[PDB]
C-alpha cells in the first residue's frame, strides 16, 4: 500500500524499508 | 485531475534505488 | 564500467507505464 | 529475466507484456 | 489537444495511439 | 499554481515510447 | 546494442523545454 | 536530423534552437 | 529563491539564466 | 499535502541543462 | 559518443534526493 | 569530481552522502 500512504504523505524511510526483497 | 499515476512514478524511482541492486515489487491495491 | 544499474533503470520506467496502474514485479536474477 | 533480455536488445513490446500481472 | 485531455484524465491507450506518426 | 507545465512533460515520456522509435510531434493548442 | 532508443529519449526531454510552451516537432529520418 | 547531430555530439543551443516551431 | 519563485510560477528563462555559474 | 519535494524535483532537471555542462548550485532557502 | 551528458543527469536526480530537502551544489570538475 | 567516480562505477551511499550541505 504505497500509494495510499506516500502520495499522501512522504513515507519515512524505514516505512519504505519494509517495502524490498 | 491526474496526480495519482505522476504520484506513483514518483515512488519508484525511490525504491528500486533504497534496495541497491536487490529486486523489489510494486502492486498497487488496498 | 557501469552500465547494468542504469540499464535497468531505463526498464521499471518503461514497465509500470505498460501496465497502465495494474501492479507488477521487478526481479532481476538468472 | 528482464536484464538478461531487454538490456542486450530491446525487448519486444508483447515480450514485455507478458511480465505485467 | 493532448493538454486538453490527459492532463484532465489519463486518455487510452488507443487515444493516444491515433497521435503517433 | 504551477501543473500543466510538469503536466506536458508527464505525457512526452509516455508518447514517444508508444511510437516505438517512428516520430511524433507536440504542439498544446485549443 | 541498445543505445539509440535511450538516446533519442533524452533529447526530447530537452527539447521541448527549449521551447518554452510553444511546441516542435520530433521526426528520425535521414 | 537530430538522431544524427546530437547523439553522436551534444548539438549547440543554436543548433536546437533551429528546430522549435 | 527557486522555490519561492518558479513552484509558484514557471520562472522566465532569463531569470534561471542568472542562476547559472 | 507533499508538493514542495516533488517541484523541486522538477526545476532541478530543468536547471543543469540549461547551463549545458558548466555547473550550477541548489540551495534552498530565504 | 555521447554518454556524460546523459551520466550526469541520472546523478543530479539521485542527488538531491539523499539530502532530503536540504541543499547541494553540482560543479563537474577535475 | 561526482562524475569521474559515480558515471566509471555507482559511487556508494557514503561517499554520496560526502556531498550534501
Ligand atoms: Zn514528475
Ligand atoms: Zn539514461
Amino acid at each position: 500500500g504505497i500509494v495510499e500512504q506516500c502520495c499522501t504523505s512522504i513515507c519515512s524511510l524505514y516505512q519504505l524499508e519494509n517495502y524490498c526483497n | 485531475f491526474v496526480n495519482q499515476h505522476l504520484c506513483g512514478s514518483h515512488l519508484v524511482e525511490a525504491l528500486y534505488l533504497v534496495c541497491g541492486e536487490r529486486g523489489f515489487f510494486y502492486t498497487p491495491k488496498t
